[PDB]
C-alpha cells in the first residue's frame, strides 16, 4: 500500500537524534560547536553508511573532531529519504519561527 | 506580578556571580534594545536568521556562551557564528563595526549592559513568547 | 557587439541559449594529459511532445505535439560540471550544479494541461571512445533524475500534502478512507530521464559547441495522484568546454 | 481645470514616490515594495548558500525555482513571491546581474559584506506598518516603530489626488452648469424635458 | 466577525449575502434619491446656495420628478415614476435585508451553516488538483479556528502544540 | 444540468432586463 | 496575433477620435438654455 | 405609434379549462411511466 | 427502483407547463368585462 | 455496530485521551494528552521538528 | 449640415432611449467588451495560475464551479503588474493559463465605468441638471478602482487584485484583514458608518415619508396610485412628517427642509464610501488598521491580552494558511 | 459534479411557480376593461 515516508521516518531514529543522511542543517543548533562550519560540512558530505563515518570528513581539525567525538551519541544515520533532501530542503526546508 | 529584584537578577559572567538589574536599568535596556536591535530581533526572534533566537537555552549552547551579561557585552562587541568559529562584524551590528552600522556608535559600556540585561530579563517574563515568534504572539 | 541586460529584458532572448556562426565547423582537441570542466551548458527546449495513452492496450500510441503555456521560462542555463576523460578515449560530462530544471507546462488538444519538471538534474553523460577532438559527430548519450515536480511541503487544495498538510479529507470525516488513499497519502517519485545531445557546430578556436538535443522523461503524477505522461523533448543546446 | 491637473500629478507623485528609487533614494526614503521584497529573497539566498546550499539547482515547494526562477521573457530572477518584483533595480542589486538576468556565478562568488547588509536592513525595513506605526505586518508585534517615509508620502497624495479630481468633479460640472445658467436649478416656467418628446 | 467567518463561513451563507444586499442597496438608495433630487431642484430663489429656496409650507414640489425620470431612464434603462413606490421601496430593501440577515443568524444558532458545498468537497478530495476560491476559503477558515481557539475560548482548555497548527510554507 | 440551470436563469434575468427597458409601461405625465 | 494588435489599434484610435473631436464640436452650446 | 388594428382578445372558457387540464393531466398519467421507464 | 434521473422533472414540466397556459388563458378570461 | 471503545497508550504504556472535537469546529486536530491534561502524543501538520507524533 | 454636424447630434440626442454621448462613444464599445468577455470566462474558462506557482485555480462553471464558487481568476503573478493584452501572448490557450481575461475585463469596465461617470455629467449637462449626480456616483467608482487597480499597483501584481467572483471576493476580504487589518482601520469603520448609516436613513427617510402620505385612495387599492407622474403638489406631508421625527427625537435633530434632507442623504453613504475607498487604496501602501497587539502591559511585563490580540490570533490563522504554497521566506512583504 | 439529485426540480418549480403565478396576475389585469 501507500505510506507517508515521511511519516514512517520518524519511527526510526531520524524521530530521536540528528539524522546525518537527511536531517536539516538547522537542528545541528541544538548542540554547541556544530553550528555552521561543522554543520555545513556534515550535509555536504552526506550520506555516511555509520555515525563515525562523520570523523573521516576531509579537512578537519582535530579540535573539530573532539566536537563531533562528543556528539556522536545524538547522531545516527538511516536511508537517504529523498523526500527530504530533495528541493534544497536540508538548507532550507520552508521552517522559520 | 512585579518587575521584582529576582527577575532583575541575571548571570553576569560564565562562573557563576549574578547581577541585580535596576528597574531604570531594564527599562533604558528595552529603549536601546528597541532603538538598536529589535528591526532584526523583535520578541526575540531573529528575522534575517530565523535558526538563532535570544532564548536563554540559545544563547548558552553558542560558543563562548552568550547567556549571561559579559558574554553578551563581548557580542556586541564581537559578534561570532554560533560556533564562534567566524567573526560576523561585517555583517552584524558591533561596536568595532560602528562605522557601518551607526547606530551602535554612541553605545556605552551601561548601555551594552542595559541591552544585555534585557535580553536576559525578557524570557524570564514572557516566556516563551521570547524566542517564540508568531505562533505564541 | 556584447550585449547587456537593457538590452535583453523583455525580449525574450534570455530563453536563448548562445548560437555558433554557420562558419563554425571546426573541431577541439581533447589533450587525454589535461582536465576538462563546462563553464556552461545551455539547453534551449524548442519542442515538447507527449506519449499519448490509448485505452485498448494496443494501437498507435504516437507522441503528439502540444502547446507550451508557461511562455519563455523553459531553458535551462549555467550549467557546470567536469568534462573527464576516460581511459577508452570517451569524454563523460557529469553535472555538478546550475540552472538545471524548469517547470514546464503544455497542453494537448482537448485543454489537458501536463506539468513537468524538464530536468538534467544529476546528468551523466558520455561519449563514444576514441574521441580524441571534439567534432561534428559527436554525440553525448546520458541519464538524469527527474525528482518529484512538487517538493515535499507542497499541500494540495484540500491542506493535504507530504512533509506538511493533512494526512485525511477533513471535509468528509466520516466518509471510507480506501477510495480516498491515492489522494490522501502523497507519494515522492523519483524516475529517470535520457538524451542525447548531438554535436553540430564546434568552435575550435574557443571551445564552444552547439547542436540540437533530445530528452525523454516523465511528466508530474502529481505526488503520487495519477499517471505520469512520457514527455519528449527536443531542442538546441550550447556549451563552452574551458580547460581546468 | 487646475484641480484635475493637480488630481492627475498627485497620482502621479504617488507612483514616483512608491516605485522610483532615482529621485527618492532609498538612503533617504528607505526601501521602495519592491525592494524589499528583493532584498529578502536576496538575504535567504546568502544566507542559505553560505550554509552550502546550491540555490541555483534548489526546487521550491511548488517546482519553481526556491532562490531562483525565469521571469516570463525568461531573465533570471529572485524566487517566491517576489517573482513579481523582478523589474526591481537599486545598485545594490544590479552588480550581480549579468546579460540574461541574474547572474549564477556571480552570485555564488560576488557578494559583497555591503550588499548582504543593505539587503537585511531593506528587507527589515519593508514599506509596511500600522496607522500608529508600528513596523511591519499587521500580525506584528508592538515593539518596532516605523512606518516608512514612502508609505506616508504614497498614501496622503492618493488621498490628496483623489480628493482633487472629486474637486475637479465637482467644480467643473457647477462651472458648466453656470454659464449654461442652471447651477441654482430647474426653470419651472420652462423645464426643458418638458419640451422634449417621451422616450416612449 | 472574524469567528463567524472561521467557524460558522458565514460569507457564504445566501441569508447573510442577502443582508449584504439590503444594506448596500440601501446606501446606493440613500446616496442616489437624494443626489438626484438636489441634482434636480427647481430654482426656486437666487441664491445659488440652494437650501434657502425650500420651504417648509409648500405645497409643491421642490424638486421635478419628469426631469429624474428621463434622466434615469436614459442613463441607466430604469427610472422611477411614483414617488410613493420610491419611497416604499426605500423602506423595503434594507428593513428586507436585515431580516434576512437575522434568519441566517437563527442558524447559525444552532450551528446550521452554509459551510460547504457537498459536491465541491466530494470531487477536492478525489481530485487533488481541483482548486477554487470556495476550496481556499476553507483552508483560511481552518487556521482562524485553529490559530484563535486557545485563547477565545479559554474554558475549553485548547493546547495545541506548534506542530498540529495549519502552516502554508515559509509562513 | 447544473452549468444549463445556472446559465438559463441568468439569460432569463438578462432578457428580463430587455423587456423592463424596452417595452416598459410608459411613464405618462397627467 | 500582430493583425489582432492592429484592429485593436485601429479601433481603439477610431473611438478615442470620436470622442476628442466630439467634445471639440461645440460642447458647451449642446445644453437647453444658452445655446452660444 | 397608433395601435395595431389586427390584434384580438383570446378567450379559453371554464369547460375548455376543464377540458384542457382533463387532457394534459391524463397525458401525464400516460407517458410518466415511459418519462420514469 | 432504478428509474431514469430526468423522469421527475420531465413529467412535472410536462404537467406544470401546459397546465399553467390554459390557467393565464382562463383567468384573463374572466377578468373581461 | 460499536466497534468498542479505544485505549490509546503510548510506549511507556501511559493511556492517552482523544481530545474530542468540540461542536463549533468543522475539523478538528487529534491530539492526546495523558489523564493531567499534557500533551503525549498527536497527529502534526508539519513534520519537520515534530515531537509527539505516534511513530515517535 | 454636413454628416459629422448630423452624427454629433445624434450622438448628443436627448431623444434617444439610452443617451449615448461623447462618453457614450467610449462607454458602449468597453463595457460591451468587458460584459461579453465575463459571461464567457464566467462560463467556460479554464483554470489560471493566479499565484504564479503552476497551481492552476478553477474559476469557471463548466470547471467545477456554482454562481457562489466561479470567478473569474485574477491574472498571474509572474505578470505582475505587466500589460497582458492576448497579442502579447504566444496563443489563447496561453493567455487563459496566465489569467489574460481578468486584465481585459478590469481595464475595460474600468475605463467603461469612468465614461458611465462621465455620461452621468453630460445628460444632466444636456437635460439642463445641476451636475452632481456624478459625483455621488464617484464613491462606488472609485471603490471599485481600489479593489481592481490601486491595491494590485501598490502590491505590484494584479494578481493581487479582487477576483471577479463570489467566493473570490470573500477570499481577497479574508486575505486584506490577515494582511492589512482592515477592520481596524478607521477609514473602512467610516466606510462601515456609511453603508449602515446610508441603510439606516434610507429606511429612515422611506418610512417618513410613507408614513405621512396623503390620504388619496381607498382601502381597496394601493396608496402608491395616489401619486400621479408629474403632479405639482408634493406627495406627503412634510411638516407632519417633521413632526413624528421631531418628537420621535427632539425638535432640532429633524429635518423641516427637504432639500438639507436630501443633501444629508447623498452626503452620508458618499462620503462614507469616499473613505472606505481610500480605506483600501492606501492600504494598497501598506499603512495599515491600527495595532495593538501587546499593548497592555502588567506591571512585570506580562502582556494582558485584549480583544485586539484576540483579532491578531484570527489573522495569524488567515496569513499562514492563505496561498500555502506561494512563500518561501519568512515575511509576506507584498 | 455530484450535486443534489432534486436541485433541479428545487430549482425549476422555485422558478416557474412564483413567476407563473405574476404572470397570471398580469395578464388577467390587462384583460380587465
Ligand atoms: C477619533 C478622534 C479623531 C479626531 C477627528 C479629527 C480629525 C483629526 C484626526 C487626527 C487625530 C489626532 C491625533 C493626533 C495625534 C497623532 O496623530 O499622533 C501621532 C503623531 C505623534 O505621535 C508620534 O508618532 C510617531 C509616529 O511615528 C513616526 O515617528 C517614529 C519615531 O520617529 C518613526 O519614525 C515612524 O516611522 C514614524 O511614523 C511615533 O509613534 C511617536 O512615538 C509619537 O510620539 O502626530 C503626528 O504624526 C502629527 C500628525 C501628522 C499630520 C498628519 C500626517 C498624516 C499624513 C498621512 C496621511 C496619509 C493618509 C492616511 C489616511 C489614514
Ligand atoms: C503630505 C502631507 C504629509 C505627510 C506624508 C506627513 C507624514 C508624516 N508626518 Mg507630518 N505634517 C503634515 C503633513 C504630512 N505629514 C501637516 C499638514 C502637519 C501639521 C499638522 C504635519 C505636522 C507633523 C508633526 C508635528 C509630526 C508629523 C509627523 C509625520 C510622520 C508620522 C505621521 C503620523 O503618525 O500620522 C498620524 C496619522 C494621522 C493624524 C491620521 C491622518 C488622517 C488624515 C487626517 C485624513 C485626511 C483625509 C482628508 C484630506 C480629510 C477629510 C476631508 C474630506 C471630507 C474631503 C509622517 C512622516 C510626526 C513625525 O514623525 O515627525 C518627525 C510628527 O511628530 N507631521
Ligand atoms: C496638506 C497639504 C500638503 C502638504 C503638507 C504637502 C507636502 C508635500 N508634497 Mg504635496 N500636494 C498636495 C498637498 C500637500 N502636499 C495637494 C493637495 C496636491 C495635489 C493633489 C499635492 C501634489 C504634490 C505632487 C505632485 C508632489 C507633492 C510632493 C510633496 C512633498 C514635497 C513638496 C515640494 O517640494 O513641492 C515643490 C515646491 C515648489 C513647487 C515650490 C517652488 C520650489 C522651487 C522651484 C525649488 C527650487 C530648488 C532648487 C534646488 C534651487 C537651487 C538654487 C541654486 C541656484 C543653488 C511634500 C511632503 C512631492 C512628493 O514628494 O511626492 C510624493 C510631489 O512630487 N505634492
Ligand atoms: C474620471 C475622469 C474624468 C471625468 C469623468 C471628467 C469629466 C469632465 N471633465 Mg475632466 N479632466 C480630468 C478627469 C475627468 N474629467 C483630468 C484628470 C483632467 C486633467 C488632465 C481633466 C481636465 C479637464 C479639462 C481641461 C476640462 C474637463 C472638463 C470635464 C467636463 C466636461 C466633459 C469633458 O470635456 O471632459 C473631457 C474628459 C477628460 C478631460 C478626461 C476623461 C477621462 C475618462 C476616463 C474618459 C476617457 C476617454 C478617452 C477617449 C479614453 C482613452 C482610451 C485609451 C485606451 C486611449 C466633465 C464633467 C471640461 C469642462 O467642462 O470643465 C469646466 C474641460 O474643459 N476636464
Ligand atoms: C460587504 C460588506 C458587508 C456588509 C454590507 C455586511 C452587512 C451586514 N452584516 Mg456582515 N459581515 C461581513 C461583510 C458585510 N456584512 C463579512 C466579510 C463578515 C465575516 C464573515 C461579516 C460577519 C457578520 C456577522 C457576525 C454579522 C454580520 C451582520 C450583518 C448585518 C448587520 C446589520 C446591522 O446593521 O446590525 C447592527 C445592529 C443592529 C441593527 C441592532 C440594533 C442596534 C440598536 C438600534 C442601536 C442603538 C444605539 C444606541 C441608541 C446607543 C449607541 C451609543 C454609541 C456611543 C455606541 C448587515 C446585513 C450581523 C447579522 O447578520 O445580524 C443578523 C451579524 O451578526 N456580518
Ligand atoms: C451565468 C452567469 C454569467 C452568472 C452571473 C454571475 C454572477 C456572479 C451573478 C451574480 C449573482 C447575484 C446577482 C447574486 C446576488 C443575489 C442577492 C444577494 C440577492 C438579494 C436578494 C434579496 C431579496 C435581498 C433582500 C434585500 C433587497 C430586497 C435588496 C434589493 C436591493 C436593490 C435591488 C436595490 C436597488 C438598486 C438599484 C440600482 C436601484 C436604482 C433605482 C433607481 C433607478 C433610482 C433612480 C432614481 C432616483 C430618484 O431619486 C428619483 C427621484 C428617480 C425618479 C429615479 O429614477
Ligand atoms: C423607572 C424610571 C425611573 C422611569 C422614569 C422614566 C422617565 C419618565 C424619564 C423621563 C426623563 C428623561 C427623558 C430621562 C432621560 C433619560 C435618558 C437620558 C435616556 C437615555 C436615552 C438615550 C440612550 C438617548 C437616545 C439616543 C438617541 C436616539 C440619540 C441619537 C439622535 C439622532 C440619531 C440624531 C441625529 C439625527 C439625524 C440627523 C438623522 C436623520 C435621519 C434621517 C436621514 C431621517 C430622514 C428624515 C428626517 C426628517 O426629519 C424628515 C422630516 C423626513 C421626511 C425624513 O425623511
Ligand atoms: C468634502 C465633501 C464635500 C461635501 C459634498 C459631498 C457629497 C456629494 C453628494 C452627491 C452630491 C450632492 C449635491 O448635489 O449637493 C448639492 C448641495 C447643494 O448645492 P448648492 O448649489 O446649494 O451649493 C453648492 C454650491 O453651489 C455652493 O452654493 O451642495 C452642498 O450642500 C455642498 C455643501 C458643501 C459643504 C462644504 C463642505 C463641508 C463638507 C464636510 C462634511 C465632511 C466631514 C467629514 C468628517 C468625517
Ligand atoms: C539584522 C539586521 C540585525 C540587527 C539590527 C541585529 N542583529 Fe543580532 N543577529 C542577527 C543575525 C542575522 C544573527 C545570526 C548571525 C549568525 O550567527 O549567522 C544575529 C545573532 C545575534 C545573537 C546570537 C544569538 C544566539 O543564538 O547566540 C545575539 C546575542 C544578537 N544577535 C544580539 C543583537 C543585539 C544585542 C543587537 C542590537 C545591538 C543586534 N543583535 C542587532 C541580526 C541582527
Ligand atoms: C487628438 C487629435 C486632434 C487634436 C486636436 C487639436 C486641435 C484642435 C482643433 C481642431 C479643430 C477643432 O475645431 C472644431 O472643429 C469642429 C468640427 O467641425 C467645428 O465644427 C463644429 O461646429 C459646431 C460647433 O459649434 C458643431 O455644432 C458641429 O457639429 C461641428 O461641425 C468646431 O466649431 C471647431 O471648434
Ligand atoms: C410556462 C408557460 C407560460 C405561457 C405563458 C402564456 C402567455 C399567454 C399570453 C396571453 C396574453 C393575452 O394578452 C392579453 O389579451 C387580452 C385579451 O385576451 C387583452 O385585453 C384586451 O381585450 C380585453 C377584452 O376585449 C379588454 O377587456 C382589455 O381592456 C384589452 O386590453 C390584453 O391587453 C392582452 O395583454
Ligand atoms: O498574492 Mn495574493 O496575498 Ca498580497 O501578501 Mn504576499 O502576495 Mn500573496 O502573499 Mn499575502
Ligand atoms: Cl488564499
Ligand atoms: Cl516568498
Ligand atoms: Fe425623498
Amino acid at each position: 500500500e501507500l505510506v507517508n515516508v515521511v511519516d514512517e521516518k520518524l519511527g526510526t531514529a531520524y524521530g530521536e537524534k540528528i539524522d546525518l543522511n537527511n536531517t536539516n542543517i538547522a537542528a545541528f543548533i541544538q548542540y554547541r560547536g556544530l553550528y555552521p562550519t561543522l554543520a555545513k560540512l556534515i550535509v555536504k558530505n552526506a550520506p555516511y553508511e555509520s555515525v563515525e563515518d562523520v570523523l573521516n570528513i576531509p579537512g578537519l581539525t582535530e579540535r573539530q573532531k573532539q566536537i563531533l567525538r562528543e556528539n556522536l551519541e545524538h547522531f545516527t544515520v538511516t536511508e537517504v529519504e529523498t523526500a527530504l533532501v530533495e528541493g534544497g530542503d536540508r538548507y532550507n526546508n520552508g521552517l522559520y519561527k | 506580578a512585579e518587575l521584582t529584584p529576582e527577575v532583575l537578577t541575571v548571570p553576569l559572567n560564565s562562573e557563576g556571580k549574578t547581577i541585580t538589574l535596576t528597574e531604570k536599568q531594564y527599562l533604558e535596556g528595552k529603549r536601546l534594545f528597541q532603538y538598536a536591535c529589535a528591526s532584526c530581533h523583535v520578541g526575540g526572534i531573529t528575522k534575517t536568521n530565523p535558526s538563532l533566537d535570544l532564548r536563554t537555552e540559545t544563547l548558552a549552547l553558542a560558543t563562548p556562551p552568550r547567556d549571561n551579561i559579559e558574554g553578551l557585552v563581548d557580542y556586541m562587541k564581537n559578534p561570532t557564528t554560533y560556533d564562534g568559529e567566524q567573526e560576523i562584524a561585517e555583517v552584524h551590528p558591533s561596536l568595532r563595526s560602528a562605522d557601518i552600522f551607526p547606530k551602535m556608535r554612541n553605545l556605552t559600556e551601561k548601555d551594552l549592559v542595559a541591552i544585555a540585561g534585557h535580553i536576559l530579563v525578557e524570557p524570564k517574563i514572557l516566556g516563551d513568547k521570547w524566542g517564540g515568534g508568531k505562533v505564541y504572539y | 557587439q556584447t550585449l547587456t541586460y537593457d538590452d535583453i529584458v523583455g525580449t525574450g532572448l534570455a530563453n536563448k541559449c548562445p548560437t555558433l556562426d554557420d562558419t563554425a565547423r571546426g573541431a577541439y582537441p581533447i589533450d587525454s594529459s589535461q582536465t576538462y570542466r563546462i563553464a556552461r551548458l545551455c539547453l534551449q527546449p524548442t519542442t515538447f511532445l507527449v506519449k499519448e495513452e490509448p485505452k485498448n492496450k494496443r494501437q498507435e500510441a504516437e507522441f503528439v505535439p502540444t502547446k507550451l503555456v508557461t511562455r519563455e521560462t523553459t531553458s535551462l542555463d549555467q550549467i557546470q560540471g567536469e568534462l573527464k576523460v576516460n581511459s577508452d578515449g570517451s569524454l563523460t560530462f557529469v553535472e555538478e550544479d546550475g540552472i538545471d530544471f524548469q517547470p514546464v507546462t503544455v497542453q494537448m488538444a482537448g485543454g489537458e494541461r501536463i506539468p513537468l519538471l524538464f530536468t538534467v538534474k544529476n546528468l551523466v553523460a558520455s561519449t563514444q571512445p576514441n574521441v580524441t577532438s571534439i567534432t561534428t559527430s559527436t554525440d553525448f548519450k546520458g541519464e538524469f533524475n527527474v525528482p518529484s515536480y512538487r517538493t515535499a511541503n507542497f499541500l494540495d487544495p484540500k491542506g493535504r500534502g507530504l512533509a506538511s498538510g493533512y494526512d485525511s479529507a477533513i471535509a468528509l470525516p466520516q466518509a471510507k478512507e480506501e477510495e480516498l488513499a491515492r489522494a490522501n497519502v502523497k507519494r515522492f517519485s523519483l524516475t529517470k530521464g535520457q538524451i542525447s545531445l548531438n554535436v553540430a557546430k564546434v568552435d575550435g578556436r574557443t571551445g564552444e559547441i552547439a547542436g540540437t538535443f533530445e530528452s525523454e522523461q516523465l511528466s508530474d503524477d502529481d505526488m503520487g495522484a495519477h499517471e505520469p505522461h512520457e514527455v519528449k523533448i527536443q531542442g538546441v543546446f550550447y556549451a563552452s568546454i574551458e580547460p581546468a | 481645470y487646475s484641480l484635475g491637473a493637480l488630481s492627475m500629478m498627485g497620482f502621479i507623485a504617488t507612483c514616483f514616490v512608491w516605485f522610483n528609487n532615482t529621485v527618492y533614494p532609498s538612503e533617504f526614503y528607505g526601501p521602495t515594495g519592491p525592494e524589499a521584497s528583493q532584498a529578502q529573497a536576496m538575504t535567504f539566498l546568502i544566507r542559505d548558500q553560505k550554509l552550502g546550499a546550491n540555490v541555483g539547482s534548489a526546487q521550491g515547494p511548488t517546482g519553481l525555482g526556491k532562490y531562483l526562477m525565469r521571469s516570463p521573457t525568461g531573465e533570471i530572477i529572485f524566487g517566491g513571491e517576489t517573482m513579481r518584483f523582478w523589474d526591481f533595480r537599486g545598485p545594490w542589486l544590479e552588480p550581480l546581474r549579468g546579460p540574461n538576468g541574474l547572474d549564477l556565478n556571480k552570485i555564488k562568488n560576488d557578494i559583497q559584506p555591503w550588499q548582504e547588509r543593505r539587503a537585511a536592513e531593506y528587507m527589515t525595513h519593508a514599506p509596511l506598518g500600522s496607522l500608529n506605526s508600528v513596523g511591519g505586518v499587521a500580525t506584528e508585534i508592538n515593539s518596532v516603530n516605523f512606518v516608512s517615509p514612502r508609505s506616508w508620502l504614497a498614501t496622503s497624495h492618493f488621498v490628496l489626488a483623489f480628493f482633487f479630481l472629486v474637486g475637479h468633479l465637482w467644480h467643473a460640472g457647477r462651472a458648466r452648469a453656470a454659464a449654461a445658467g442652471f447651477e441654482k436649478g430647474i426653470d419651472r416656467e420652462s423645464e426643458p424635458v418638458l419640451s422634449m418628446p417621451s422616450l416612449d | 466577525l472574524l469567528f463567524f467567518q472561521g467557524f460558522h463561513n458565514w460569507t457564504l451563507n445566501p441569508f447573510h449575502m442577502m443582508g449584504v444586499a439590503g444594506v448596500l442597496g440601501g446606501a446606493l438608495l440613500c446616496a442616489i434619491h437624494g443626489a438626484t433630487v438636489e441634482n434636480t431642484l427647481f430654482q426656486d430663489g437666487e441664491g445659488a446656495s440652494t437650501f434657502r429656496a425650500f420651504n417648509p409650507t409648500q405645497a409643491e414640489e421642490t424638486y421635478s420628478m419628469v426631469t429624474a425620470n428621463r434622466f434615469w431612464s436614459q442613463i441607466f434603462g430604469i427610472a422611477f415614476s411614483n414617488k410613493r413606490w420610491l419611497h416604499f421601496f426605500m423602506l423595503f430593501v434594507p428593513v428586507t435585508g436585515l431580516w434576512m440577515s437575522a434568519i441566517g443568524v437563527v442558524g447559525l444558532a444552532l450551528n446550521l451553516r452554509s459551510y460547504d458545498f457537498i459536491s465541491q468537497e466530494i470531487r477536492a478530495a478525489e481530485d487533488p488538483e481541483f482548486e477554487t476560491f470556495y476550496t481556499k476559503n476553507l483552508l483560511l477558515n481552518e487556521g482562524i479556528r485553529a490559530w484563535m481557539a486557545p485563547q477565545d475560548q479559554p474554558h475549553e482548555n485548547f493546547v495545541f502544540p506548534e506542530e498540529v497548527l495549519p502552516r502554508g510554507n515559509a509562513l | 444540468m447544473e452549468t444549463i440551470t445556472y446559465v438559463f436563469i441568468f439569460a432569463c434575468i438578462i432578457a428580463l432586463f430587455f423587456f423592463a427597458i424596452f417595452f416598459r409601461e410608459p411613464p405618462r405625465i397627467t | 496575433m500582430e493583425t489582432l494588435k492592429i484592429t485593436v489599434y485601429i479601433v481603439v484610435t477610431f473611438f478615442v477620435l470620436l470622442f476628442v473631436f466630439g467634445f471639440l464640436s461645440g460642447d458647451p452650446a449642446r445644453n437647453p438654455k444658452r445655446k452660444d | 405609434m397608433e395601435p395595431n388594428p389586427n390584434r384580438q382578445p383570446v378567450e379559453l372558457n371554464r369547460t375548455s379549462l376543464y377540458l384542457g387540464l382533463l387532457l394534459i393531466l391524463v397525458l401525464a398519467l400516460l407517458f410518466s411511466s415511459y418519462f420514469f421507464n | 427502483m432504478e428509474v431514469n434521473q430526468l423522469g421527475l422533472i420531465a413529467t412535472a414540466l410536462f404537467v406544470l407547463v401546459p397546465s399553467v397556459f390554459l390557467i393565464i388563458l382562463y383567468v384573463q378570461t374572466e377578468s373581461q368585462q | 455496530a460499536w466497534k468498542g471503545h479505544a485505549v490509546f497508550r503510548n510506549k511507556e504504556g501511559e493511556e492517552l485521551f482523544v481530545r474530542r472535537m468540540p461542536a463549533f469546529f468543522e475539523s478538528f486536530p487529534v491530539i492526546l494528552t495523558d489523564k493531567n491534561g499534557v500533551v503525549k502524543a498527536d497527529i502534526p501538520f508539519r513534520r519537520a521538528e515534530s515531537k509527539y507524533s505516534f511513530e515517535q | 449640415a454636413n454628416l459629422w454636424e448630423r452624427f454629433c447630434n445624434w450622438v448628443t440626442s436627448t431623444d434617444n432611449r439610452l443617451y449615448v454621448g461623447w462618453f457614450g462613444v467610449i462607454m458602449i464599445p468597453t463595457l460591451l467588451a468587458a460584459t461579453i468577455c465575463f459571461v464567457i470566462a464566467f462560463i467556460a474558462a479554464p483554470p489560471v495560475d493566479i499565484d504564479g506557482i503552476r497551481e492552476p485555480v478553477s474559476g469557471s462553471l463548466l470547471y467545477g464551479n456554482n454562481i457562489i464558487t466561479g470567478a473569474v481568476v485574477p491574472s498571474s503573478n509572474a505578470i505582475g503588474l505587466h500589460f497582458y493584452p492576448i497579442w502579447e501572448a504566444a496563443s489563447l490557450d496561453e493567455w487563459l493559463y496566465n489569467g489574460g481575461p481578468y486584465q481585459l475585463i478590469i481595464f475595460h469596465f474600468l475605463l467603461g465605468a469612468s465614461c458611465y461617470m462621465g455620461r452621468q455629467w453630460e445628460l444632466s449637462y444636456r437635460l439642463g441638471m445641476r451636475p452632481w449626480i456624478c459625483v455621488a456616483y464617484s464613491a462606488p467608482l472609485a471603490s471599485a478602482f481600489a479593489v481592481f487597480l490601486i491595491y494590485p499597483i501598490g502590491q505590484g501584481s494584479f494578481s493581487d487584485g479582487m477576483p471577479l467572483g463570489i467566493s473570490g471576493t470573500f477570499n481577497f476580504m479574508i486575505v486584506f484583514q490577515a494582511e492589512h487589518n482592515i477592520l481596524m482601520h478607521p477609514f473602512h469603520q467610516l466606510g462601515v458608518a456609511g453603508v449602515f448609516g446610508g441603510a439606516l436613513f434610507c429606511a429612515m427617510h422611506g418610512s417618513l415619508v410613507t408614513s405621512s402620505l396623503i390620504r388619496e385612495t381607498t382601502e381597496t387599492e394601493s396608496a402608491n396610485y395616489g401619486y400621479k407622474f408629474g403632479q405639482e403638489e408634493e406627495t406627503y406631508n412634510i411638516v407632519a412628517a417633521h413632526g413624528y421625527f421631531g418628537r420621535l427625537i427632539f425638535q432640532y435633530a429633524s429635518f423641516n427642509n427637504s432639500r438639507s434632507l436630501h443633501f444629508f442623504l447623498a452626503a452620508w453613504p458618499v462620503v462614507g464610501v469616499w473613505f472606505a475607498a481610500l480605506g483600501i487604496s492606501t492600504m494598497a501602501f501598506n499603512l495599515n488598521g491600527f495595532n495593538f497587539n501587546h499593548s497592555v502591559i502588567d506591571a512585570k511585563g506580562n502582556v494582558i491580552n485584549t480583544w485586539a490580540d484576540i483579532i491578531n490570533r484570527a489573522n495569524l490563522g488567515m496569513e499562514v494558511m492563505h496561498e500555502r504554497n506561494a512563500h518561501n521566506f519568512p515575511l509576506d512583504l507584498a
